[PDB]
DNA sequence: GAAGCCACATCCTCT
DNA sequence: AGAGGATGTGGCTTC
């Protein structure tokens, strides 16, 4: 946990957590990067296991029968909203468009390499 | 054929659910009937509003008189009435010069709409 | 029965125009989901065209307007204080024959409008009906 | 507590 | 793979 994902991004434990917040706080875990990482191009991610990450979307939502399936519609629900947005051709890649270096306060570079992404 | 009378002596109009969910298609198609004798092929256009919306977003709002009928093809209401408060219908028979007969309290549109208690 | 019998009264009675008779305000309904740079020209452009949308904020009563008689220097203005558009249209609301006058800042787009009777035109459609 | 508002969770049709 | 329509669901806030 290099920095409060969840938590610059607006997240305040009141109500239930949203799903971009969610995997803002995953893609900031050192740890959870063998399923999900930045791919180094600005604030672009791309889930390298997508049933994993629905694995604990499901759990931290308590929702059990939660698969990639449903995580993505979440996703998609996001392209109006300009919150993420699917890059065209590459499989599993999404990328933020709202303004999270506001959020976060720190530039794409430097949460790289505080999160030594290679 | 379940008419209604409308706030013009020469129209009516089919019934409208007194709740129903926003951009969710209507149980039945709405319709304009004309009492008097209007020349097929004109226009008639449907528009919503109160104190809390002085302009309702509507979608499918458009439709042409045939027979004495102008039958709105899916005809939905997206922007919302506000708690308890209803909108008030404009519907306009474009003839020279334009027709227009209105509806007060016709429908309230809500994010939910109708719904059993939790 | 295009209009009703009690066509004066109708009017000088019923609260449905006692509400719009006073200078009540008015605004530009159109694309409401579009930039107001947008809205602006689309309202314009279209004045030009003689029609537009225009509903009482107040009382939130939609209404669509065609500014013509029955291109029309008379009815849509764009003279009287440059910036302004002092719009005119004609019309039978529930059977009562009346007229929209009203004006529109071409940058708010929006200003102060209302209606009244239609001696005339009220005549010759209680003649229709003899 | 009802009645609104949100962000999904589910299911699906189409390309 | 992925876009987006339809409709229900539970958390929370406002009346």
């Amino acid at each position: 946990p290099v920095i409060p994902a969840a938590a610059l991004a607006g997240y305040t434990g009141s109500g239930p957590i949203q799903l971009w917040q969610f995997l803002l706080e995953l893609l900031t875990d050192k740890s959870c990067q063998s399923f999900i990482s930045w791919t180094g191009d600005g604030w672009e991610f791309k889930l390298s296991d997508p049933d994993e990450v629905a694995r604990r979307w499901g759990k931290r939502k308590n929702k059990p029968k939660m698969n990639y399936e449903k995580l993505s519609r979440g996703l998609r629900y996001y392209y109006d909203k300009n919150i993420i947005h699917k890059t065209a051709g590459k499989r599993y890649v999404y990328r933020f468009v709202c303004d999270l270096q506001s959020l976060l306060g720190y530039t794409p570079e430097e949460l790289h390499a505080m999160l030594d992404v290679k | 054929g379940e008419l209604v009378r409308t706030d013009s002596p020469n129209f009516l109009c089919s019934v409208l659910p007194t709740h129903w969910r926003c951009n969710k298609t209507l149980p039945i198609a709405f319709k304009v009937v004309a009492k008097g004798d209007v020349p097929d092929g004109t226009l008639v256009t449907v528009m919503a509003g109160n104190d809390e919306n002085y302009s309702a977003e509507l979608r499918n709002a458009t439709a042409a008189m045939k027979n004495q009928v102008a039958r709105f093809n899916d005809l939905r209401f997206v922007g919302r009435s506000g708690r308890g408060k209803s909108f008030t219908l404009t519907i306009t028979v474009f003839t020279n010069p334009p027709q227009v007969a209105t509806y007060h309290r016709a429908i309230k549109i809500t994010g939910d709409g109708p719904r059993e208690p939790r | 029965p295009r209009v009703v019998p009690d066509q004066r009264s109708k009017f000088e009675n019923e609260e449905f125009f006692r509400k719009l008779s006073r200078e009540c305000e008015i605004k530009y309904t159109g694309f409401r989901d579009r930039p107001h740079e947008e809205r602006q020209t689309r309202f314009q452009n279209a004045c030009r065209d003689g029609r537009s949308e225009i509903a009482f904020v107040a009382t939130g009563t939609n209404l669509s307007l065609q500014f013509f008689p029955a291109p029309s220097r008379e009815y849509v203005d764009l003279e009287r204080e440059a910036g302004k558009v002092y719009l005119k249209a004609p019309m039978i609301l529930n059977g009562v024959c009346v007229i929209w006058k009203g004006w529109i800042d071409l940058h708010r787009l929006d200003g102060m409008g209302c209606l009244e009777f239609d001696e005339e035109r009220a005549q010759q459609e209680d003649a229709l009906a003899q």
